């Protein structure tokens, strides 16, 4: 008979951080507050009333109805702080509570560091489905930033928002096999600077100066030079694994560091080679296995 | 990479029922990406159906009110849209998209290959 | 009296957080649980629902709700929200969102290229299959976008068995209990260990053969060291971002033969330089690639 | 290198007690557990030990009505099949576990027996 | 190398009203970090507002007690500061500050390219 409560929500978000690229989740600090109508009640004074933490049980075991609301995506349960029932006398009820948890999300790190991730808030009753309780509306907050230039990540427009509808084919146990769900997205770019200038650029004048063997002119200097290159990529492969992040596939920063192994490599080749068929004609290739390195990394 | 192509959709009077079908051909693994999208004149392209992230599960805009379903034929490489107790306000062109990335089901941003599309509309 | 049939329902959310040392692993799901009671009156002849802290106030007042565990979960799981459905038939339906470590047994030796069985097991805490048996069970995973940004790859629909463990230090027939068992099989994701680990070792260890093509016993000698001494750099490197284990993997035994290889030169340029100036031997430039790569062939028989 | 035997024809009701011999590398005889497999059906687990000391486990099937026991200094394992029925006719098999992380799984059995044949009437 | 210009600043009688703008210029992303400062003669330079951490908050010093209002239009990076039930406590010269860093956005010694000032007398 009943048509659904219809709840407004509002999500107040304090800090996304914390990533851990390997397991796909995130950290998020902030406050979610639900409001919807109940029946109207008698109050001290007519004026708003207040229930805080464990007070909130004693009304709700003498008949107040507080529905339970799960993020969908938290990985586990999150940390709540202090949490308010605010009963007006009209009926009005507003659920408000601190929380703290861990958020999976599909993340894409590929573009290390130069990726994009959308971060996201799953917001669902555990229990109710749409016949009986629906949400009106979402508002986002988030923080306000002054310079972005210490944070790790940099936002990139307004949080989007929207509210959807879940089936589920296992719960045909007439039509109640639907629930009501929001979703908040923030959209985030990686601050890149760290990661040019002591990773990117140290390796990039590492590669290049292995190329200089081609400018040593006896054949004992050259090919034993590029041991020590060898040896500075390898050093230098190890300096990076101890503090990029963790991943299932190689970033654009483990590529070069590949390729610095395969230059290093390639020249070994051209130096033996060309020293068994003293031929100092094609160590002038001083200007041609850069090039060639350079050719095949766009490919 | 893939390319999509949606059909069955025409003229029906108010309360009536189609079915709209895509077929989807190339560098594609799975049907779990692919998702309806529906944009008449005058408004903007909205989201429609597509799969939960949980098996069993399909997230439906909030305009749906359980009137469409989304089904699946995973060998196919084919997904259906079964439309009932039509509106006039159903009324639009249906789009169907496969997702490119991100991690929001619901936003076309994160959907690409975008199809010719077919014309659904509602009379009274 | 017959025993309580229990229909069984695991929704998995999520698997990840592999301890290869503890061989543990979390999962992040709901457990629905449903089985058919006494009827009871409701508000309305309608079913009701009552969650978490509530559920308490029904089992202090009678109902029954038995505690079902897991027999492979390392410590308490994380328990979120939890719900309990009554229906007026008598029908009951409890709900609860867990994230678990779990255990079982996982062999990486064929790493990076093993593959591993991800495994629940639940089981009545107290009462056995003559007072609460499990009737099905049936599992519902993750609907995969793309596998290529994830470290594991699901490989077949979740397998799933109803059994009976029989327990001899219970002493009639009151000494077996009803175990669910699922299992969802996985792959690893090899890419990154592919391109950054193994290639770069395979030419670490070929470049080491480039000390024959050194026309001095003195050039051959010492450069032989700073072979040595690159497998090292990069022994921790591997040691550095490779799992923790109690044994060797593949890569590991690349590593060994890797110092045997260097070593064994070591040993030939030396052994070379005072036999008869023998480079004749001194033109192993072929043996030695040829021999490392039969080995290494045998090397990965498992 | 598996081989069983004390299969053979019971009437229903009656029983039986099957016998795996194990030859070759094998420690303990925790490893081997017994299947069946009918005619046109699958492979279909049956009992094998059970991780923790003092449990086995048993197909739901059995009911009760089987028992793994095991003669470590012979080195074998023995299926004690009671109140059989038509139902229980199959090939019953000895496997020996692998590795893998599922004692129910036939897929992490090797070294299986030639089988021995039940048939209740 | 940021500049800040103040204006809105006069006399006015107990009660009255005023309207104080900032406009800024130069190395500036947002003008979140714009803050409010007063100095009376032979007075501290004292706090009045600024915004708060999150959204749709707002600091204002213990004074203020609901008169003043700080509002933005960051396309034209600048800030308004309105001022109403005006008292002669609060005649000062009011400064406009911007936050080079710390993490007390109260504190006066966290801001700096300080303007000029616009002087502020109310009458009584
Ligand atoms: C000599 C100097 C030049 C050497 C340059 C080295 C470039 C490094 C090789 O770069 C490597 O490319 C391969 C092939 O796409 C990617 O490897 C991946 O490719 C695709 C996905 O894109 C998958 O189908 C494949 O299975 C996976 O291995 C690696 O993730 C990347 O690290
Ligand atoms: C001579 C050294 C140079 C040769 C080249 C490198 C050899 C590398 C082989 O690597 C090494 O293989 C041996 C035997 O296969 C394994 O050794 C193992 O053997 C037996 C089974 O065969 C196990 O029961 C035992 O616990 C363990 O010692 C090691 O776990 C592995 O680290
Ligand atoms: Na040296």
């Amino acid at each position: 008979d009943a048509r659904p409560v219809d709840v407004s929500v509002s999500i107040f978000i304090n800090k996304i951080y914390g990533v851990n690229t390997l397991e796909q989740t995130y950290k998020v600090d902030g406050y979610i507050v639900a409001q919807w109508t109940g029946k109207p009640r008698k109050t001290p004074g007519d004026k708003p009333l207040i229930v805080e933490n464990t007070q909130i049980e004693r009304w709700i075991n003498n008949g107040l109805w507080v529905p339970a609301l799960e993020f969908i995506n938290v990985v586990g349960s999150p940390d709540t702080g202090n949490k308010r029932l605010m009963l007006f006398p009209d009926g009005r009820v507003i659920y408000n509570a601190r929380f703290l948890g861990s958020f999976s999300n599909d993340m894409d790190f590929r573009l290390f560091p130069f990726d994009r991730q959308q971060f996201v808030l799953e917001l669902e009753p555990f229990s109710y489905n749409n016949q009986q309780l629906r949400f009106s509306d979402i508002q986002v907050y988030t923080e306000n930033i002054d310079n972005e230039e210490i944070d790790e990540w940099w936002i990139r427009g307004k949080a989007s928002t929207h509210i959807s509808d879940i089936r589920y084919d296992h719960l045909s146990s007439p039509n109640q096999n639907e629930f009501s769900r929001i979703t908040v997205r923030i959209d985030a770019v990686r601050n890149p600077s760290y990661y040019l200038w002591s990773f990117i650029l140290p390796l990039g004048l590492i590669i290049a100066a292995s190329w200089s063997v081609f400018w040593l002119e006896s054949f004992s200097e050259r090919l034993q030079t590029s041991f020590t290159c060898m040896l500075t990529v390898v050093a230098y492969a190890f300096y990076t694994s101890n503090i990029l992040p963790r991943l299932p596939y190689t970033t654009v920063i483990d590529q070069m560091i590949i390729a610095g192994y395969g230059s290093i490599f390639a020249a070994i080749l051209l130096i033996i080679f060309a020293h068994h068929r003293d031929d100092l004609l094609i160590q002038r290739s001083r200007l041609a296995f850069p090039l060639g390195f350079l050719a095949i990394g766009s490919v | 990479q893939v390319q999509l192509q949606e059909s069955g959709g025409g003229l029906v009077q108010a309360g009536g029922s189609l079915r709209l079908s895509c077929a989807a051909s190339g560098r594609i693994f799975s049907t779990n990406v692919m998702g309806w999208f529906r944009q008449a004149p005058g408004k903007e392209r909205e989201f429609v159906a597509t799969v939960g992230r949980i098996g069993g599960s399909t997230v439906y805009a909030d305009f749906v009110k359980g009137r469409f379903t989304l089904s699946r034929d995973n060998a196919k490489n084919m997904v259906y849209l079964q439309m009932n107790s039509l509106k006039p306000e159903d009324t639009a062109v249906y789009y169907c998209g496969a997702r490119i990335g991100g991690s929001d089901r619901l936003a076309p941003e994160n959907y690409g290959y975008w199809g010719q599309g077919t014309q659904v509309t509602v009379s009274s």
